[PDB]
């Protein structure tokens, strides 16, 4: 519903100004959707990425603030809002350029605000490859 | 053409109805079809037009407000079906498009 | 305990656990999803 | 003061002999100062729906609500628990699943379903504390008995946890007691040659 | 998606009148008759139910079922 007038001074070059409780009622309301996907490769040697647990604190018997959005598997559980530098998947990478040593490589959520995490996929290419894809809210 | 001989043919896929022919259901879906539009999809069932069309053989018209819930499957279904062949007038459900011969 | 998957066609539980290709226990699906999970989250009404 | 209609929900009246710097002030009052209940928190345990959480929440936060806002305090800053005093407390927890009998063509969801429309009537208040006694049965409730939230399918399941708090109109516009308070002067149209004829 | 609950403009409760306004759109009312007789005086609160898109009764299709 649009008034043509000039108000308020805000509204000099293209600018226009908008209804406070139209806004709190819905309108003009947007989602935005992401995604941040991982893939989980077997090499040519017999040897293959992994995801680790969460890494508890002792003292607490709660996993670490870094992890804390992680469910059992090493992957962010749907439904849980994810802040800045959180892990989403817990990868380990193999470093053979006898027994294997890891590194750990985990996917962070880089981002300025909140997201929440709506569905993750999990699929598998023919190459033994795992695909893992998760959707983010905001 | 053979104007005598062929309403053998004509018989099984058209049939007279109010001074004019009407489609046969068998033509438009075999039992196994899926539903033709979005929405919930449905399942055919041809006496579910069947019992519409013999309808407009006995009444007038079909002239009631809520037939959909006394055959029980969609509006959205009935008021699509109907479409193909007639125009709506106010409440008393659809006109009969073209003239009593 | 187990980690339980939900297939993408026929939502089922698969409760995948071994190192398995992944695949649906029933019908031949190759998608799973995880569930939701059980911790509360707190929403503002705004 | 002339009171010319007024029925459940509405009222027209007069004012005669104030200026336009005190009914305006009215106006305002009415929209964004006077104080209601509205749910600002929602817990979520298992929300499956299609209908996004935060979605949901928006939904049902602008639901109004039977609470008589006299008898409610403002809660403090932070205290996140909210006691007798000041909060309220619904629970909405609907389970969808198929009807077990339905007709074999099968095609409308009123007979294949049951709870596939989450409307309002599915709110169920809990009481805390001694507000069993406060308020009689039936006057803690929403409104409109019939608002649609959400929509559902079966295996699909909703379940949580509303705070109605106290707050002003200023604040969020959920908190609004009126969907519209305004006023307009009243015409004089007057005649000043007399008219005949067609 | 889903019918909004207020109006944007006044606040008017239109979420419960979507439900209803397709009942009276199955007896055959005009839409400008449907809208008088649910209660809809203003043109903020028919444009409510007059431009809005059901999507989540054809997004439901798209859902996974038991
Ligand atoms: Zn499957
Ligand atoms: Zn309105």
């Amino acid at each position: 519903t649009v008034a043509v007038m000039s108000y308020s001074g805000y509204d000099i070059e293209d600018a226009l100004v908008l209804n406070k409780a139209s806004l709190d009622r819905g309108f003009g309301r947007c989602l935005v959707y992401k995604n941040a996907k991982c893939t989980l490769k077997r090499y040519t040697n017999q040897t293959f990425d992994k995801v680790m647990g969460p890494m508890l604190d002792a003292a607490t018997r709660k996993p670490i603030w870094r992890h804390e959005i992680l469910d059992a598997d090493g992957i962010c559980s749907p439904g849980e809002k994810v802040e800045n530098k959180q892990v989403l998947v817990n990868k380990s990478m193999p470093t053979v350029t006898q027994q294997p040593q890891y590194k750990d490589v985990p996917i962070t959520y880089k981002g300025a605000t909140d997201s929440y995490i709506e569905k993750v996929m999990i699929s598998s290419n023919a190459e033994d490859a795992f695909l893992i894809k998760m959707l983010l809210r905001q | 053409i053979d104007s005598v001989a062929v309403l053998r043919g004509i018989q099984k896929v058209a049939m007279l109805v109010q001074g004019n022919w009407v489609v046969k259901s068998d033509i438009l879906y075999p039992k196994d079809s899926s539903s033709p539009h979005s929405g919930v999809p449905a399942e055919v069932l041809c006496r579910g037009r069947d019992f519409v069309m013999w309808k407009f053989t006995q009444s007038r018209w079909v002239v009631r407000k809520e037939v959909a819930t006394v055959t029980k499957l969609c509006a959205e279904d009935v008021k699509d079906f109907l479409e193909h062949m007639a125009v709506v007038r106010i409440n008393k459900g659809w006109e009969f498009i073209l003239p009593y011969d | 305990q187990p980690m339980i998957y939900i297939c993408g066609e026929c939502h089922t539980e698969n409760e995948i656990k071994s190192r398995d290709p992944i695949r649906c226990r029933e019908c031949g699906y190759r998608i799973m999803y995880k569930k939701r999970t059980k911790r509360l989250v707190v929403f503002d009404a705004r | 003061v002339d009171v010319v209609h007024m029925d459940e929900n509405s009222l027209e009246f007069d004012m005669v002999g104030i200026d336009a710097a005190i009914a305006n002030a009215f106006r305002r009052i009415l929209l964004a100062e006077v104080p209601t209940m509205a749910v600002e928190k929602v817990l979520v345990y298992n929300n499956t729906s299609i209908v996004q959480d935060e979605i949901l929440a928006h939904r049902l936060g602008l639901i109004p609500i039977h609470a008589d806002p006299r008898l409610f305090e403002y809660r403090n800053q932070g205290d996140e628990e909210g006691t007798e005093i000041d909060t309220l407390q619904f629970r909405l927890q609907v389970r969808c699943t198929r009807n077990p009998h339905a007709a074999k063509d099968s095609s409308d969801p009123n007979e294949l379903y049951v709870n596939h429309k989450v409307y309002t009537r599915h709110m169920t208040w809990i009481p805390l504390g001694n507000q069993a006694d406060l308020f009689p049965e039936g006057t803690i409730r929403p409104v409109h008995d019939d608002i649609l939230i959400a929509q559902l399918r079966p295996g699909q399941e909703i379940d949580l946890l509303m705070h109605c708090v106290k707050g002003i109109g200023k604040d969020h516009a959920k908190f609004s007691p009126v969907a519209t308070a305004s006023y307009r002067l009243l015409p004089d149209i007057t005649l000043l040659e007399p008219v005949e004829g067609e | 998606m889903i019918i909004p609950v207020r109006c944007f403009t006044c606040g008017k409760i239109v979420g419960n009148k979507w439900e209803a306004y397709l009942g009276l759109l199955q007896a055959e009312y005009t839409e400008g008759d449907a809208l008088d007789a649910l209660g809809l005086k203003r043109y903020c609160c028919r444009r409510m139910l007059l431009a809005h898109v059901d999507l989540i009764e054809k997004l439901l299709n798209y859902a996974p079922l038991e």
